[PDB]
Formats: structure tokens, C-alpha cells, sequence
């Protein structure tokens, strides 16, 4: 089984599987059918930022998506990740295209996890920050059409030679080292992720979106998880 | 190229 | 006026002003009459830890108090600090004694504030961490009976020569530099504070407690804010 | 007088006071006459980055100035800061213009100090980072003609509405909180500072430079320390 | 073979291979025969701290070993790591015992790497910190006799139930994720690592030492690299 | 001195 | 907005 | 639990 907890930047409304009649950001718990969603004012061709935060005190997973000097969309959901994921996970970025296309360009990415055990200052933590992507990024696991190097950016889905998006494309990038997301004797556990993205669509309506996700260590790209499944799920259940 | 081509936004 | 937002570690039940019939941790917004409280299993003479966290996405202020391999108390409250404090504040620790006494010893303290403006990566942040307190700590503002140096610890209230607590004592410590806690064009704003304390009472019931607080820059110790007012308030309204 | 240690980005060569016959970066230990210099290919109108680092194990203060896709000027000097500076100091930026001018704009500035006491992990630290500057930046001390809020940058010197620099101008900026730069019972003391600048000269003749400095807590701009004195020293001794 | 750079805390002097006639700490560049050593007052049974730092501006690798209220042993060597190591490496701890033994217990270990590319603030960074070690520590590669979970510490070498060390034992620990230690278009590359250890010897004759090392990604314990070879080299060349 | 002297706690 | 006023700008 | 087995322990 592949356990997923994702924060998606859905750009195409697939009302056939529960999507709202508009581009939105949402929180998915083991399912593509978001548990909570928020209208999002996507801006074709504009660089945008995304912050995901979580702490064990509130057990509330919140996300904020915004563009420079424009509106920002927020979506929060109450969840106890202890009862959803294995204490050792792997974090990463996913994305895809289908009948419609778009560029899923990550310009920078950073993550910070901290574990404060029940003892004096027994704080364990991990922190990585990418602002430039090497052509041979040995500390990243690239799955699918994912590739690094183009202008120092992580291009998740297939981007043609001349630079135009590609249909039926799926990509993912997971940080190499496993992450201890939670522990039985943890007084406080928390993380926060940040990434700047650039979505540019040549055609009428862009699809299908980007998503920040956490999963079991051995996770991989399900089959037919292309298009509306955001390379994260095998079916739309 | 593609700058801000998308739904109802103040100014251009 | 003195604006306060405190997370208190109340050790004495003053039911005369709304206190629960037990030691508790609570969240105070401009008032000593906690908006939210949680039962706390204080442990005379044991070193304990305290974590306070807040993010603008959830607008939820949470705190966790715990002791090594023992139970931990949590208290969370929904609040929009933008509509409570001035964007430029000053953070610090407060404490006191009254008819009863106790030692209010801070062993370490660290704070982390981060402001992500609505632009590409315009993240401003501040971070200090104290694990040893010098005798002349030029980056701390000591008010009242507050003093640094004893074994490398910040003794908030009066501690006698031989080491025993003192009654009718009030103390405070604020980090020297002002903190930009919030901004109009902030996509994400957040902070998290940590401190380890040691409360030791010689007498029957210990009082009155410690508290992490945020306030206006020029804040100072109100009069008669000794004892049950935790050196943070002038009256019990 | 004030004790000053600084890394200067000298844009104008005053051979009358020991300046190399060309733009250079250097290390000053209580004298505008650098103890060590290094040619610097100052690139007028382009944003550059400056890195200054130090640690008490090597006791070597080093710095590197660079512009994207351009080369890097490096300079290093051996100096035990315990004998040159007081254990409590202040840090900041200084810059000037004299007969010729240039814009001394600061786009971002971050700093980090760490102390590891001889009692293991008695680590104390301070960290701040500015990517945006508000009109009212309460955590900064502005001396002379320095101002903030302008496009979110810091202008250390005079600049008119038309955006052109001014002559005979001196301005500095210091962090509000004092910094414990060293302690006796310290195993390893280190600090590293970064900042991006934009030195622009319409009159094609830049002067006089920008500097990162460390001084006593109460350091103020010296008389006539305008122009070639970089607002750091009172005489060219 | 493997490219190895390491700071060794040599507890046993083997003058047959160039060891000083007493406990010392040293810097090894692809040879157990240190390029630079420094007497070290090894304090059997006491917890000590080790600090290793480096930066490409000075290109000087330095280290300091100390025990609380005791003195500090310092050692530094000049070496451009770009010519000695590949840009992608792995970091970790190694230790051994031979005829004589000692406990090589690691109480905490933290590390931080930073890359500032020549394109300004193209800062990439990695940071991890361990204060507790779980039995199943998935982000660590354990080679040889190294184990974790024991009282929350890392035992690099064999130690029986009675808690006494073993002879002829070799064990290392590496961080799971590869580390980009240097890049060409880099203005300043730096890293600093810390760790607390507890070398205990009941037989009063400690041996052979503990080391912090940097090697190629696929580095494994060499044949017979037990005892005086600190599980780093295959021969005493 | 004062170790854990306080209300209902498992063991001592 | 400005070109090599004086200091040697390597490139453009 | 252990005392100066061999290496010079400055102090105790
Ligand atoms: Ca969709
Ligand atoms: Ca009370
Ligand atoms: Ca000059
Ligand atoms: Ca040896
Ligand atoms: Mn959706
Ligand atoms: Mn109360
Ligand atoms: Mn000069
Ligand atoms: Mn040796």
C-alpha cells in the first residue's frame, strides 16, 4: 500500500471526481477527493509561493498559496498524522498533465522537521533548502518525467525542447533521506515546507496541478495516476 | 511570454 | 496602556479571580482571566519544558508543557494576533510569588519569529537561543527582581542567598530588540518559543507561576502586579 | 574613540592614505589603512553579494565579494578578535560619498553568531535576516543619512527622488540588540554575515564605498568621517 | 579505494605509524598518518564536545576538542577540499578497538552544510541534528559493529550487557543523504559539525579512537581497518 | 533536594 | 539602467 | 563511574 497525505494545487476542475467548479488548493488524506478545499486565484505565467505548516499541539495542517501583491488562498484541516502515517516517511513534490497541459516548474524548495522528545532538550531536526537545482542532484530521487538542471529548476513534468508543456506526463521528486515525522514520546513535533512554482499554460485551460506530499518510504508512481490523479493515486476513490 | 493570463484580476 | 498576550504556567488556584481548582496552563489575551486553560501536573523540583507555537494560517496559539517521561498538558486557542497587538512587539518571560513562594528558574530560552511578505522569498526572521546566562547579559532587559548569573540561569524572582524562594517578588526578562510579530502584506507569519524551567517550593503549596508573554515595546511591571497577577497585569479584570 | 573592525568594499582609490591604485576589498583593524587588500572588479550597476566569516579556532577573518557569472575577490587576515574587540559589540553597515558619489543600496542582510561554551553544548546563538526593510524598521539603529522603506531597501547614503546619488554623505545601520562576540570559557566562537548591494554611479566615477563593521555598543559616526573615511574612522591614521 | 578526510581523536599512540607519543587529535588527508596533530588531554569517563569547521574562503579545516572546566585542544590544516574530495560525498563517524578497548559512545551529533552559488543567494543548505538515537534510525547507515537505541546513544563499537567495551571492533555511521560539499561556480562553501562523546575505559588503557569523516558516497569499512586504523584506511601508508 | 514532590504520580 | 561607469565590469 | 584510566584528566 502507498500512504499519502498531500496538499494539492489543483488547476483543473474534474467535477467527475468531486472537484469544485474552480482552480483550488486542497488537503488530501489517502484520497484524491480532498477533505477540505479553498478557491485559488491561479495566475498563468506568474511565479507563486506555497507554505505548508503543521504542529502536533494543534494537530492542524494548514497551507497558504499566494502570488506577489495579490490575493492569497488558505486551507486548514484538523488531523492527527500519528494515526495516518508511519513514523518514518519521505517527503516530496508531485505533478502532472493530461488532456490539457501546463509547466510544473519548481524554482526553489525547502523543508524543516523537528522532533522534541520527552526529555531535556532531546530535539532532533532535519533541514534542507534548495534554491538552485544541479543537473545531477544526488540527494533527490527523481521518479517519472521529473528532471533537474533546466535554468537551475526542477521541471516535474515533460517540457518540450522549445519550452512548451507536454500532455500525459507525470513526475515526482522526493528528498533522499527518510524523515522521522512523528514519535510516541514526542512532546512537540512539527514541520513546515516552502516552495516557489511557475505554472505556464499555452492552451485554454491548464491542468492538472502540483502537490506537496508525504508518503511511505518506498512510495512510487501508481499506474494511470497520470492527469487528474496528480501522480499520487491509483484510482479516484 | 505568459505573464498573468488568468481569471478576473485587478488591472493588468 | 500595556498590551499583553501571555501563556501562563499558573501554579496556584486563585478561584477568587476565575482560576480552576488546580495548577494549570492557560492562554491570556489582555487579561489575567484566561480565555482557555488546561490542567497541568506540576512537579515540584523537576526540570520542565515549555513550547509555544503560532502561525498566521491557522491563527491558532498552542502551548505544550511537559516533564521527562511524564504526562504533558496542552492548551490551544484560536486568535488573530493582528487584531490584538501592534506589529512591533517585545517578547519576554515573567514570574512572581506572593503569600506563598517558589523558585522561578529559567534554565534555557530560545525564540524564533519569521515573516514571509507577499513577494518572492522576502522572508525576514529573527532567532536567539540562550542555554547559558552570563552575569552581565547585555542583550536582555531585566525588570524587577530578575537576575542572571546564578549557575548560568535566569532567576526571575528573588532567591535567597542560601537558595530558598522569597515571597512578594516580581521579575521579568525581555529580549532587547523589538520583534516584528506581524505585517499587513504577510503571506505567512509565525513564531515558536521554548524554555526549560525549574520550580522548587519549600512550603505546602507553591505560587504563583511563570509566563511567556508578548507586549508593547515600552511595557513595564504594573504596580501591585505581584503575586496572583503574574507581574503582567495591574488588576484582575 | 571607537574600536572598529571592518571589511570594506572600497570603490575609490585614495593612494594618499594607502589605497591600492584600484577598487579593492580589505580588512581594517582600527584604521582605514587596511591590513590586507585584494583587487576587486567592481561592476557598476550590478547586484553583488558579500560573505564575511570568522571562527576562533582558525582566528582568521575572511570575506568574498562576487557578482553573478563574474569572478570572486577574496581576502583574509589572521586576527584574534578577543584582543581587538570587547566581548559585547554591535554590528552593522556603513558607507559614504565625498566629491564623487554612488548609490550604496542594501537589498538584503543576514547575520549569525554562535557561542559554544566550555561546558559542552552551552550554545548560545543570534540570527537575523533582512530581505525587506520597512519605513519604520524598529530593530535597526539608523545613524547619519541612512534610511529604509525605499522599494524595501536600505539606502546608507543620500539619494534624491530622481534616484541619483549625492556627494558628501555618511550613513550607517546597526542591529538594535548588542552581540556577545566572544567569551573566555568558549571552545568555539563563530559568526558569518551576508548582504547584497547595488552600487550605482551615473557620473561614472563611484566613491567611496560600503563596509560591514563591528564596534563597541555605543559607536556613532565620527566627525568628518565622510567620503574616504567610510564613516568608520575620525582620521586616516 | 576510498577518498577519506577525517579529524581523529586518537586515544592510543602507535609510534610505529607516526603517532605522537601521547593522546592527540589530528587531521588525516587520505592517510592514517595525520598531516597535523595536537596533544590532547583525553579525560577518561567524561563527556566531551568536538567542533569541526571549514569554509572555502580560508580553505582551512579546523577542529577543537574540549571537556567542561578543562582545556581545549586545537588543530588546523590548510587544504582545498576541491582537489581532495569529489563534489558529492557522505559524512559520518567511525571508531575502533584492537588489543585495548574503550567505549566509543556518541551522545549527540549535528552537522550543517551551505553553498552560496555565484549567482547571489543561490544558497542551498543541509542540516541535521541528533540528540536521541532510536533503535531503528532509518536516516543513518550503520556499518560494522555500530548500533543505536542504547539509552538513546550510538555505540560505534562492541559493548557487552555489563556495559564494558570489546577488543578488535570496527563500526561507523553515515548520514543517509549524499552531501554536495563543493561546486565550481561557488562563492563560499562551508560546513560545521559537532558531536558529544563518552570514551570510557575500565581496563584503564583506552584505544583506539573516534573520528569524523568525509568520504565518497559508497564508502565501506576496509579489511582489517580495525584497531589503530580507525576503520578509515586499509593500510598505515 | 526537592525532586518530584507533587500530586498523584506513578511510582517515585 | 547603468553601464560600466568606471570599475571594470567583467562581461556586460 | 570511571577514574583517569590512563589519559591525563585535568582536574578530577
Ligand atoms: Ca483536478
Ligand atoms: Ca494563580
Ligand atoms: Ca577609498
Ligand atoms: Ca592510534
Ligand atoms: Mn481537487
Ligand atoms: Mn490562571
Ligand atoms: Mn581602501
Ligand atoms: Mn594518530
Amino acid at each position: 500500500a502507498d500512504t499519502i497525505v498531500a496538499v494539492e494545487l489543483d488547476t483543473y476542475p474534474n467535477t467527475d471526481i468531486g472537484d469544485p467548479s474552480y482552480p483550488h488548493i486542497g488537503i488530501d488524506i489517502k484520497s484524491v477527493r480532498s477533505k477540505k478545499t479553498a478557491k485559488w486565484n491561479m495566475q498563468n505565467g506568474k511565479v507563486g509561493t506555497a507554505h505548508i505548516i503543521y504542529n502536533s499541539v494543534d494537530k492542524r495542517l494548514s497551507a497558504v498559496v499566494s502570488y506577489p501583491n495579490a490575493d492569497s488562498a488558505t486551507v486548514s484541516y484538523d488531523v492527527d498524522l500519528d494515526n495516518v502515517l508511519p513514523e518514518w516517511v519521505r517527503v516530496g513534490l508531485s505533478a502532472s498533465t493530461g488532456l490539457y497541459k501546463e509547466t510544473n516548474t519548481i524554482l526553489s524548495w525547502s523543508f524543516t522537521s523537528k522532533l522534541k522528545s520527552n526529555s531535556t532538550h532531546e530535539t532532533n531536526a532535519l533541514h534542507f533548502m534548495f534554491n538552485q537545482f544541479s543537473k545531477d542532484q544526488k540527494d533527490l530521487i527523481l521518479q517519472g518525467d521529473a528532471t533537474t538542471g533546466t535554468d537551475g529548476n526542477l521541471e516535474l513534468t515533460r517540457v518540450s525542447s522549445n519550452g512548451s508543456p507536454q500532455g500525459s506526463s507525470v513526475g515526482r521528486a522526493l528528498f533522499y533521506a527518510p524523515v522521522h515525522i512523528w514519535e510516541s514520546s514526542a512532546v512537540v513535533a512539527s514541520f513546515e515546507a516552502t516552495f516557489t512554482f511557475l505554472i505556464k499554460s499555452p492552451d485554454s485551460h491548464p491542468a492538472d496541478g502540483i502537490a506537496f506530499f508525504i508518503s511511505n518510504i518506498d512510495s512510487s508512481i501508481p499506474s494511470g495516476s497520470t492527469g487528474r490523479l496528480l501522480g499520487l493515486f491509483p484510482d479516484a476513490n | 511570454d505568459v505573464f498573468y493570463p488568468y481569471p478576473y484580476a485587478s488591472g493588468s
